[PDB]
């Protein structure tokens, strides 16, 4: 419902759940999206730490 | 070998028209081969539409 400020910033940890990003494609579109260490067509096959 | 494809989406999904692309375009509508040789044009029609 609320965010925060960009000088107070949050945090918080995602574990034991699996990421499947295609329940997104209904409700939220993204004007950016950039991935660094991972190419965007490999993350469905892999685990994260 | 010269083809024209066209077509009409929203503003923010023309970032997901490239080679390596993932989302809700480019895995059920429309995909571009990785070895790609052309260019892609793009441009607002809210006047038309
Ligand atoms: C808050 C849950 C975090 C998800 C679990 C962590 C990593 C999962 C792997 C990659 C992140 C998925 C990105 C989702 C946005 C992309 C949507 C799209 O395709 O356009």
């Amino acid at each position: 419902t609320r965010f925060a400020s960009v000088y107070a910033w949050n945090r918080k940890r995602i574990s034991n759940c699996v990421a499947d990003y295609s329940v997104l494609y209904n409700s939220a579109s993204f004007s950016t999206f950039k991935c660094y260490g991972v190419s965007p067509t490999k993350l469905n096959d892999l685990c994260f730490t | 070998n010269v083809y024209a494809d066209s077509f009409v989406i929203r503003g923010d999904e023309v970032r997901q028209i490239a080679p390596g692309q993932t989302g809700k375009i480019a895995d059920y509508n429309y995909k571009l081969p990785d070895d790609f040789t052309g260019c892609v044009i793009a441009w607002n029609s809210n006047n038309l539409d």
